[PDB]
C-alpha cells in the first residue's frame, strides 16, 4: 500500500523517499 | 385424557344414530390440538406459513372389523359444520377401511393472501376439518365394538415458512438451575 | 409382498406378514473406515459368531401394560461372544437389526409403536439435578418398565411414558426411526440401524448409543379367555461388530 | 448465485400442477403408515388442482437461519466492592461455558441430537452508576480452557494471559465480538449423551460429560475507585457454519436444572402447552 | 526420595516371590510423575493432546547381570491391574536385558475421541502402564543384587497438541523482585 | 546374529540372545483351506485380539527339579478371548509360537530340553488298562509335574520323565520339534508350530493336539546364594486361530 | 497455501500405516539411549497397527503460536498528586524494559537459550476515579534508549521528544499499540548469559549484561486537576516474527529476584511441582 | 462485495452459504 | 485480503507465515 496521496496538495504526503 | 396418552387415540364407537359426527379440529397449524406437533411446535418459530398440508388417519381397529368414515376440509369462510351434508359439500375424502388401513387427506391451500400468519388471526383463518361416519363400524361376532384411529399430520411439498421469530409454545418461567 | 426372510448368523428369522422394514437414517450399517477412524490397533471383527440373531426375554402385552424399553449396547451384555468381546475391549462399535414379533389373532385389536433413539438421556422421576443411576439404565435382556414398582431411593428414571421419559411429547417420537405393530395388518416390526455417534468407536460399557422403545398406543382388546396371553418378543443382531483395545476384562454388574 | 442468493431464491419449492379426475384403480391416498415411512400424497393427487407457479424459498428454513441468531446465554454480574478489593473469589466472575443456563436458545438446538459449529460471540457490558461518577472502567474478559489456573481472586497471575485470550473493553469503544471454532474435540458437540463417567454407582451421566470447554473469567481492571458500580456484561452467542444429524422432538416441559433433561416442578403436577377441550366435536 | 535425584531411578530388587510387580504410573501425560517431564511440562500449555507415546527403559545394572521384565500398557476401561496375568492380557512388551540395554515400549493410541484433554478428566483417561518380572535378576558371584533402571518418555510422530492455554505446573506465588 | 524380535498381538517379545527358532515340520501355521475343510459354517477368526502373546504362570528351576509339561489347547483355557471362543464353539483350530525364557548368569551351568509333541498320549503310573484322567491332563496355565506329590486314587499319569511319560527313551525325543536352553549360550527357546491332526478342526476341549515338555537335562549349578532363584517362564501365542460351531457355552472344570 | 493456511493444515503429521507380525531378527525396540540419541520406534513397529489417515496439524505447535501471544510484563502506576506537581521523581513513571518483572511469559521464553523477534506492543490505561469527576486526561508514553535524558521530574525538557518516541492517548480514543524490531544489537536477544561485566570480583553476571534497551518514561500531561486519580497503564507484549535456537528445560521453581536464575524461598525449604506418592506400585 | 475474509482463520467468517 | 503492509517498516506486520 502506497502512493495514494489521499490529499491534493503535495505538502501533504508522507516522509519523502530516499535515493 | 390430556395428561395421558389416550390424548392421541380417537375411538370410533357405536353410533345408534346414523350419519353422525366423529370429531373436528381447526387447521390453523398453531392451534392446540395441532400446535405441539413436530410441525406446529415449529411453525411457532416463524411468523408466516403456507402451502398444502396432509392429514393421515390409521385404523387400530381389528382385521375382521369394517367401517367407512367421511373426512372433510371446510375452507375458511363459514362456521365448522354442524351437519355432514353441509360439510360434504366442500373438500373431502370418503375413507374405506380395509386391508389398507391408512387414508391420507390433503388440505389444499385456499387463501386470498399468498401467505398466512402463524399467529391467531381472524383474517388468516385456515378453516376446519371434521370426520363423520359414512356407514358404520360393523364387526362380526365377538370382536370389540369400539376401536381406535390414530391421526397424523406431515407437510406437503407445497409448504414453506418464513420470518423467524421466537416461539409461543414454551415459556421458561424459570430460571434454570444447576 | 409382505413375507420377509432375514439371515444373520447361523440364525435366520421368517415372517409370513410384515410392514416393510426400515433403515435408520437410510444408512446401512457397515465397518469403520481408515478415514474417520482414530484408534491405531487392528480391530477384532468376529463375524457370524458374533453378529448373529440373539433373542431376549419375552414379555406380556397387558390392558394395563404401559410400555417397556431395552438399551442396546447393554441388552446383549450376556449374549455369548459379542457380549464378552464387550468386556474384554475398551472400544466397541456395532450396528443392529431389531426383529419385534407380537402375534395374536385377526380377532384381536392392538397397536404398538416401536422406535429406536440415538442418545436417549432419560430424566429422573424426582425433581433435582440427580441423574438416573447406572445400574438402572443397564437392565439387560430383561429391559425396563412394564409398569413396575421400585425404590424411590434409587436415582431412578421416569417410568413416565407420554413425556418420552425425556420430556418430549411422545408422538413427535415419530421423528426417531420407527414403525408400529397394528395387529390387524402387521405381525412384527423390523428396524435396521447403523452406528451413530460423534466418535468412531465408543465405550460399549459407559455409553449406550441406541435405545429402543416399544409403546402400546391402542390397548390390546380381545373378547377371549385371558388364558390367551399375547407375548411380545424382541430379537437382535449386532451387525458389522468391530472391537479393539484388548486387555484384562471388565466386570459384571 | 448472486441473484439467487441476494434475491434469496436458493431453495425453491415445486409448483402445483394441474389435475384431472381419476376413476382409476391405484389409490395413492391409501398407504400403511405402520411401515413407519411417510406418505407421499399431494394436492394434485387428492383433488383437481389447477396450476400455480410457486416462488417461496426454503432459504430461511435452513439449519443456518434457524440456528445462526445471537442469544443471551449468560449474564455475568459484578457488584463491585471497594472495601475489600481482591480478597478471595471477588470482583471477578467465572461462569461455566455452555448453554442450558439459559432457555430459548437451549430449546432450539435440543431439536437435534448432534450438531457442530463455529461460535461467534458478542459482549454487551452495561455499567450501572450507583455513584455520582464512574468515568473510565477498563474490563478484561479472559477465556480459559480446562486444566488452567483459574483466578483465585482478581489479581492472580493468570491475568497476565501470556498464552491465553483476554479481550479488553473500555467504556466508549464498541461492543467486543470474536469467534470460535468448532472447539470440542471429536467431530461434533454432544447435544445429549447416554453415557457416564464410569461404573461408579455414583458416576455422572448426561450432556456434561462430553462438554467441558473450560471456563471464562471476567475481571474489571482499572483497580479501586470512589463512586461504586455494578456491571452486567451480557452474553450473546451465534452459530455460524453449522451442521445437523439426527433430529428429535422439541421440549415442551419447562426445564429444571442445568444439564439434564429432568422435568419436575415444585408440585406443578407438571405442565405442558397442551390446551383442554370441552368436546372433540367442536373446535 | 522426591526432593533428591533417586527420584529418577527404580531399583530392580530381590523378589523372593516370583512373577511379582515393579511399578506403575498412569498415562495421562499431565500427571505427576509424568507432568514435570519436558513433554508434560509442555502439554500443560495446551488443552488437548493426541497420538502415540514412547516409553524407554535402560538398565544401569551390571554387565554380568541378567534380567527379564514385562512392561504393559493397560488401556483405559478398567483398573490398574493388581496382577501380571491380568495385565499381560492387553498391550505389552517382554524385555530381555542383555548386551543391548534399552527397551522402548510404545503406547498406541486407543481412544474414542480423536482427541484427549490434557486436563484431568475421567473421560479422557488414557490408562496405565506397569512393569513386572518375567524371570528374575540373576547375578553371578560378587555382583550387587539390586540395580537400577532409568525410565524415559519421548513422543511418537503420531503426536500432536492444540488449543494453547497457560500452564498448570507453575504458580508464581510471588511476585518477583529486583 | 542372535538377537530376535517377535510381534504377535498388541504384544511383542524381545531376546538379546537366542538359538535360532524352529518351525515345526518346516511348516508355517496358517488358516484352513476350502479343500481340506469339512464343516459348512463361516469360521470366526479373531485376529490380534485372540492370536496374541499370552504368558503363563512361572516356575522355579531346582537342583531337584525333574521336569514340567503344559498341554496347549488347554494351557489357555482362560487366556481372554481365545479361551472363551474355545468354550463357545465346538470346532477350534489354531497354531502356536512358544517363547521359553529362562535366564541366570554366565556363572551358572544348566541345560533345558524343550520339545513339542503331536498326540502325547501319556501313560498311567499304575499298571492296568486305566487311562490317565481328564482333569489331570487338563492342568491349565499352571502345567504339571514339577516333582510333585498326589493321590494315587486318581487315574494319574506318569510323573516319570526318562520314559517320556509315554514310555519311549527320552533322548529319542529329539525327533519331536525341539531345542535346548544351555545357559552358557542360550537364553530362550522358540518353537513355532502349525496345526497337525487327521481332521481339519478338532474339539478344543476333548483333544489337545500339541503337548509341550521342558526337561532339565544337566542340573542347574551355581555357587551363589540360593536366594538367587532362576525361574522359567513360558509365553504363548495362538496364531491363525479359527473357530466355528457356535452355540451356548461349555463349562469350566 | 490459502486453504492450507486458512484451513490450517500447513504442518501435518504422518499417518499410522498397517502392520503385520514379525518373527524376525532385527529388533527395533532395542536401542542404547546412552548414545544420547533418541529412539525412533513407532506404533507400527511394536504392534499390529491398522491404518489411520491423520489430519492434525502442528501449526499451533510453532514457535510463533507458542510465542506470539500478548502478556502483561509490566503495570505502570501513578498515584497522582496535586499538592506538589512536578517535584523530583513524581507523577511520572520510569520502568526498565525487559521481562522478568513478570512471570508466566518469562517462563515461556526461558524454554530457549537464544531467541530474536520484533515486538508488538499494546497499552491499556485504566483511569480510576478517586474524585467526583476526571474528564479529560491526556497521557504521554515516551520510550528512551540508553544514554538519554531520563526525566528528573514530569516537565523536564526531555518530554519535547524532538527525536524520541512519545505516544499520546486521550480518554476515549482506543488502546495504543505499536511495534518494534528486533532491537538489541547483535543477532539475537540473550535468553541467558554466562558472562560478566569484567574481572572485578564485584562485576555483574547474568542476562542483564547483554540487555539494556534503555527505559520508558510515562507521564500524564493535562497538568493540574481538581478531583484526584490514579492510573494503571497495563502492558502487554507480543512476539511477532520470532526465531529459535537452542532449547532448554523449563523452570519449575518459582523465581526469585529479577534477572538471575536464583531459587531460594524465605524457608520454603524450596518447592517444586512434583507430587508425592505412597507407593510406586499403585498410581 | 464478498469473499474478503479479512481474517486468517476460517472459524471467523460470515454465515456460510447454501447449496 | 493480505500482504497489504499498510506500514513501511517490516517490523510492523502480521505474525509471519509458516513453511
Ligand atoms: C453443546 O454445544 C455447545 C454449546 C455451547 C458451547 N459454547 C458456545 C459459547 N462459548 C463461549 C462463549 C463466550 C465466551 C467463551 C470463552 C466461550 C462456550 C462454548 N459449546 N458447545
Ligand atoms: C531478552 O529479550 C527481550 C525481552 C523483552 C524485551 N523487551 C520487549 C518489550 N519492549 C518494550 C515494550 C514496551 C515499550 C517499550 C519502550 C519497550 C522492551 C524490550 N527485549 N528483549
Amino acid at each position: 500500500y502506497f502512493n495514494i496521496n489521499y490529499f491534493k496538495d503535495a505538502a501533504s504526503s508522507g516522509a519523502s523517499r530516499l535515493d | 385424557n390430556v395428561g395421558n396418552v389416550s390424548m392421541y387415540t380417537v375411538q370410533l364407537g357405536n353410533q345408534t344414530g346414523m350419519a353422525q359426527k366423529v370429531f373436528s379440529i381447526k387447521v390453523d397449524i398453531t392451534s392446540t390440538p395441532l400446535a405441539t406437533t413436530l410441525i406446529g411446535e415449529i411453525a411457532s418459530y416463524y411468523t408466516h406459513w403456507t402451502g398444502s398440508l396432509r392429514f393421515s388417519f390409521m385404523f387400530c381397529g381389528t382385521a375382521n372389523t369394517t367401517l367407512k368414515l367421511l373426512l372433510a376440509y371446510t375452507p375458511p369462510g363459514i362456521d365448522e359444520p354442524t351437519t355432514r351434508k353441509d360439510a360434504m359439500l366442500g373438500t373431502h375424502v370418503v375413507w374405506d377401511v380395509g386391508l389398507q388401513s391408512t387414508i391420507s387427506l390433503v388440505v389444499p391451500w385456499v387463501s386470498a393472501s399468498h401467505f398466512r400468519l402463524t399467529a391467531d388471526n381472524k383474517y388468516s383463518m385456515a378453516g376446519y376439518i371434521t370426520c363423520w361416519y359414512q356407514t358404520n363400524l360393523v364387526v362380526p361376532p365377538s370382536t370389540p365394538q369400539t376401536a381406535d384411529m390414530l391421526c397424523f399430520v406431515s407437510a406437503c411439498k407445497d409448504f414453506c415458512l418464513r420470518m423467524a421469530r421466537d416461539t409461543d409454545l414454551h415459556i421458561q418461567s424459570g430460571p434454570i438451575e444447576q | 409382498d409382505r413375507i420377509m426372510q432375514i439371515t444373520r448368523g447361523d440364525s435366520t428369522i421368517s415372517s409370513d406378514d410384515v410392514a416393510n422394514a426400515v433403515v435408520g437414517y437410510g444408512v446401512w450399517p457397515h465397518y469403520l473406515t481408515p478415514q474417520d477412524a482414530t484408534a491405531i490397533n487392528k480391530p477384532t471383527q468376529p463375524d457370524t459368531s458374533s453378529n448373529r440373531f440373539y433373542t431376549l426375554e419375552s414379555k406380556h402385552w397387558n390392558g394395563s401394560s404401559k410400555g417397556w424399553w431395552w438399551k442396546l449396547p447393554d441388552a446383549l451384555k450376556d449374549m455369548g461372544i459379542f457380549g464378552e468381546n464387550m468386556y474384554y475391549h475398551f472400544l466397541g462399535r456395532s450396528g443392529y437389526t431389531v426383529h419385534v414379533q407380537c402375534n395374536a389373532s385377526k380377532f384381536h385389536q392392538g397397536t404398538l409403536l416401536v422406535a429406536m433413539i440415538p442418545e436417549h438421556q432419560l430424566a429422573s422421576a424426582k425433581h433435582g439435578s440427580v441423574t438416573a443411576g447406572y445400574k438402572l439404565t443397564h437392565p439387560g435382556e430383561a429391559g425396563r418398565d412394564v409398569s413396575q414398582e421400585r425404590d424411590a431411593s434409587l436415582r431412578q428414571p421416569s417410568d413416565d411414558s407420554w413425556l418420552n421419559f425425556d420430556g418430549t411429547l411422545l408422538g413427535n417420537l415419530l421423528i426417531f426411526p420407527h414403525q408400529f405393530i397394528n395387529l390387524r395388518s402387521n405381525n412384527s416390526a423390523t428396524l435396521i440401524v447403523p452406528y451413530v455417534n460423534a466418535v468412531p468407536m465408543d465405550s460399549m460399557l459407559r455409553h449406550n448409543n441406541w435405545c429402543l422403545v416399544i409403546i402400546p398406543i391402542s390397548p390390546l382388546r380381545s373378547e377371549t379367555t385371558s388364558s390367551n396371553i399375547v407375548p411380545i418378543t424382541v430379537s437382535i443382531s449386532p451387525m458389522c461388530a468391530e472391537f479393539s483395545g484388548a486387555r484384562a476384562k471388565n466386570i459384571k454388574q | 448465485n448472486y441473484i439467487d442468493e441476494v434475491l434469496n431464491e436458493v431453495l425453491v419449492v415445486p409448483n402445483i400442477k394441474e389435475s384431472h379426475h381419476t376413476t382409476s384403480n391405484s389409490a395413492p391416498l391409501l398407504d400403511a403408515a405402520e411401515t413407519g415411512h411417510t406418505s407421499n400424497v399431494q394436492p394434485e393427487d387428492a383433488i383437481e388442482t389447477r396450476y400455480v407457479i410457486t416462488s417461496q424459498t426454503r432459504d430461511e428454513m435452513s439449519i443456518e437461519s434457524f440456528l445462526g441468531r445471537s442469544g443471551c446465554v449468560h449474564i455475568s454480574r459484578i457488584k463491585v466492592d471497594y472495601t475489600d478489593y481482591n480478597g478471595q473469589d471477588i470482583n471477578f466472575t467465572k461462569w461455566k461455558i455452555t448453554l442450558q443456563e439459559m432457555a430459548q436458545i437451549r430449546r432450539k438446538f435440543e431439536l437435534f441430537t448432534y450438531v457442530r459449529f463455529d461460535s461467534e460471540i458478542t459482549l454487551v457490558p452495561c455499567i450501572a452508576g450507583r455513584g455520582d461518577d464512574i468515568g473510565h472502567i477498563v474490563m478484561q474478559y479472559m477465556y480459559v480452557p480446562p486444566g488452567a489456573p483459574i483466578p483465585s481472586k482478581r489479581n492472580d497471575f493468570s491475568w497476565q494471559s501470556g498464552t491465553n485470550m483476554s479481550i479488553f473493553w473500555q467504556h466508549g469503544q464498541p461492543f467486543p465480538r470474536f469467534s470460535i471454532p468448532f472447539l470440542s474435540i471429536a467431530s461434533a458437540y454432544y447435544m445429549f449423551y447416554d453415557g457416564y463417567d464410569g461404573d461408579n454407582t455414583s458416576s455422572k451421566y448426561g450432556s456434561v460429560v462430553t462438554n467441558d470447554m473450560g471456563t471464562i473469567c471476567s475481571r474489571i481492571v482499572t483497580e479501586k475507585q470512589k463512586l461504586s458500580v455494578v456491571i452486567t456484561t451480557h452474553i450473546y452467542h451465534k452459530a455460524k457454519h453449522t451442521k445437523a444429524w439426527c433430529p428429535r422432538p422439541p421440549r415442551a416441559v419447562p426445564y429444571t436444572h442445568s444439564h439434564v433433561t429432568n422435568y419436575m416442578p415444585e408440585t406443578g403436577d407438571v405442565t405442558t402447552a397442551i390446551v383442554r377441550r370441552n368436546t372433540i366435536t367442536t373446535a
